[PDB]
């Protein structure tokens, strides 16, 4: 026998999921673990140094990582980068230099995103002053720094436009940025106030439809941003809670804590009882399934102590993640059905993602 | 005023995530990492910036402003991990937010441990 | 059976089994590089009753796989018999020496 | 009210400190040294050591020396093997000394990273995989040159009766002695007669080191010795650790840094387990045996607590043992060791603990 390298991942792209392991106890050795959701098989990994972030290109061909290096790890010059990796060979291809202010923090989806057309990576900076950075993938360059987004946080792409995204601002409204084909800001707009920052703060994680996004609040309300036009129209609140729910103080909690099944309009939310100040990141006692058209709950199931989720539209799947274990659900019907649990998928993960299959 | 003076308290009390002033700590308590509540472990550097908030002191019944500075430039301490969230808010209220590395502007941003510095009455 | 530390070919593995890491016994996980050098073990085949030379090449240039850690020591010797020794990183001469996992390559009969 | 400050020293005095080298094998690029107070189990601080660090304390107690490997982008880019000098009391980085890119990457046996008795030179094992010994001039902050005479040999045993001499174990079953000049280059060398049969009675590399002799234990429970009191090394052995009853139950040594010598008494400490056979030489200790090396008899046996590595302090008559995660503290001032405490969770994956030096001139 002869040991060989150069091999590709053994399972088709459509089977693959990506568990971003922060490895917080040893955060300089964060990595992405690649699994087959159909059978729990470990397929490979991508190293991501200190507090990596990850996404898969919309066309499914590449993995993008964002990380920080120093010449001697704990001393020496800092280098913040995006890296492009081949998705099938799990090999490094190119490094894109960033200014030394990329966000260092937990793996919310909205810190490291891309335009719908896949041509630009859109990332959150904090120095601690905030701005949004734009990377041109083809050119391998940082091309724009959106200072208009000062005091805002996170990136919500608009799936109905090629190079548009929104961010949540300190006024409780949304800033929309439309990039030109060069990755520079082509236009922008600011919504009316959507939510009260002081009285009903929202979780940043969107339940993202093709032309609208929903957000849940610390108190269990729902707000919406409709971007079917150039100007975003905002509304809310409606409550997730009926009177019985209120009596037990049910509220949302988690990190990447919501999802939307676009074909049905069902929104999935991690919930727990006995809510009070300080419980907004508690593990899920239940997953609630909400009909966003009727503004009413349709189902509730055990939460398995999950903290983060993600949805695959075309196979009607939901993954949930408790920090270490990934649960795979069929959501083709209103009540989710648990298919399997992948144990020990990570030591400290708050983010799982499917390999994209929908193309650009 | 023992409740305001952690160095005079039982170490077991101060090293607990339930200690009153640790109400929005996400990270490893520096007092369990070879430092104290107000001193970085040897060879780690204070952050010039931090998240902040108020915590209620049940011992004297008053509310205090806390600054949750980090110590930086050494790899993760690993001891006394806390994830308390009282009055913590998302990154659109950035200085109340604790899911970011408050070592981010240090000469070396590697996160070592975090603590709760008492600024004064709220 | 090949993902178990008790599989007969793994008799001098100190490391993570590459077969649990997205590779196989004779192929590195994607994006990890074989070592040109290795320690060697002599392992007894329970089926045919014969002893075989196994070359424990590593796969390198990615951080620790962390799965299927083994520490078997049949016929392993200290560093003064260096190519029988498994307490060193056999990725040591690779372009990137970071240790990812260990393979168990059948060379032939002793 | 309060202000967070840095610049502080370790809170407990040097004489209370021990160093647990945590490989963190599951995340080996973030290995580190954990500093503990052995008197009370208190965590005192740490030194980061990147990929598979090694550590020792300067003989004078002022500095911590680490050896590690960096790459520009960790898993890719240019390699830098280094020794770093850290202040022991501030646990701060002071200086990097560049090494050729072949420092040993491996488990933390003491003999891979040592110093001359006079403290002037760091003496380390190289493997490219060709073996040589590297010499670092601490005063100059320089790598001197490879000791190529040590090809086919492994590990460094300093001679405590000479300022700048050490031995290494060779693949012929003998010992090679190297005497450095004041510049750290080889001034002279010698080779002993064969001490042990490599094929028939391999020894563990860990010495039970006295001022003028070293003892080694074998895979089959024999004891060999190298006496370096005279001009050239005199070798002898075997004598057996085992009586008939021991042999009948197949007791043999096992572990990593598995032996120790209490110099003033001549007691040798060794981790042992029953049902020995091929492949059990790294098994955790069922027992610790205490041998009188003059009478060649066992004087005590106590539970091993699954220990794998140990170290001895001559100045306080102590032994530490380590099971990978927990440190046991023993008083060895009498033939039977007495367990004082266990420090739980001192490391995730450590095979080496060391005292901060006190005295020792
Ligand atoms: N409070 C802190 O600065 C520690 C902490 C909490 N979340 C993260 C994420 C990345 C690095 C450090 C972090
Ligand atoms: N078989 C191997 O190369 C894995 C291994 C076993 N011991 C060590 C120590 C350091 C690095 C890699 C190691």
């Amino acid at each position: 026998e002869v040991l060989t390298g150069g091999h590709s991942v053994s399972a088709p792209q459509e089977n693959r999921i990506y568990v971003m392991d922060s490895v917080f106890m040893h955060l300089t050795e964060s990595r992405v673990h690649v699994y087959d959701y159909t059978n729990g098989k470990f397929l490979g990994m991508v190293p991501t140094a200190f507090n990596g972030h990850v996404q898969v290109s919309n066309d499914g061909k590449k993995i993008y990582t964002m990380t920080t290096y120093h010449e001697r790890i704990t001393r020496g010059k800092r280098s913040d980068v995006v890296e492009v990796w081949d998705a099938d060979k799990l090999t490094f291809e190119k490094e894109i230099s960033l200014p030394p202010k990329r966000v260092q923090g937990l793996n919310y989806d909205g810190l490291f995103r891309q335009t719908t057309d896949g041509k630009f990576i859109v990332l959150q900076n904090a120095s601690p002053a905030t701005s949004i950075g734009i990377v041109d993938v083809a050119k391998g360059d940082y091309v724009e720094d959106v200072t208009a987004a000062a005091g805002c946080w996170s990136v919500i792409p608009q799936p109905n436009r090629p190079r548009s995204f929104m961010t949540i601002c300190g006024d409780g409204g949304l800033l929309t940025i439309n990039l030109g084909e060069d990755g520079k800001v082509a236009s922008q707009s600011r919504s009316k106030q959507m939510f009260s920052v002081k009285d009903d703060p929202i979780f940043i994680a969107p339940a993202l439809d093709k032309d609208k996004a929903h957000f849940v609040s610390y108190y269990g309300n729902v707000y919406s941003a409709d971007f079917s036009g150039d100007e975003v129209k905002v509304d809310g609140p409606w409550s997730l809670l009926n009177d019985e729910d209120k009596a037990k103080n049910w509220v949302p909690g988690g990190y990447n804590l919501v999802g939307l099944h676009r074909a049905s309009g069902r929104m999935y939310v991690f919930m727990h009882p006995d809510g009070k100040e300080g419980t907004h990141k508690f593990p899920a006692a239940e997953i609630w399934v909400m009909d966003t058209k009727t503004k009413q709950r349709v189902a509730r199931i055990p939460g398995r102590d999950a903290l983060s989720m993600t949805i695959d539209q075309q196979r009607n799947l939901m993954l949930t993640l408790d920090g270490g274990n990934v649960n795979v659900y069929d959501i083709s019907q209103p009540e989710p059905k648990l298919l399997r649990t992948i144990e020990g998928a990570a030591e400290a993960s708050l983010q799982v993602q499917f390999h994209p299959v929908g193309g650009t | 005023h023992i409740s305001l003076n952690p160095d005079l308290a039982n170490e077991d009390e101060v090293n607990s995530c339930d200690y009153w002033r640790h109400c929005a700590v996400d990270g490893f308590l520096c007092s369990c990492c070879g430092g104290t509540t107000t001193t970085c472990p040897p060879g780690s550097t204070p952050s010039p910036i931090s998240w902040i908030g108020t915590c209620h002191n049940p011992h004297d019944g008053k509310d205090y402003l806390i600054s949750y500075h980090d110590c930086c430039g050494k790899t993760a301490c690993g001891r006394c991990q806390c994830n308390t969230q009282t009055r913590e808010r998302p990154g659109y209220e950035f200085f109340l937010h604790n899911d970011v590395n408050w070592c981010m502007a240090n000469e070396n941003s590697t996160f070592h441990c975090t603590t709760s510095v008492l600024v004064g009455l709220a």
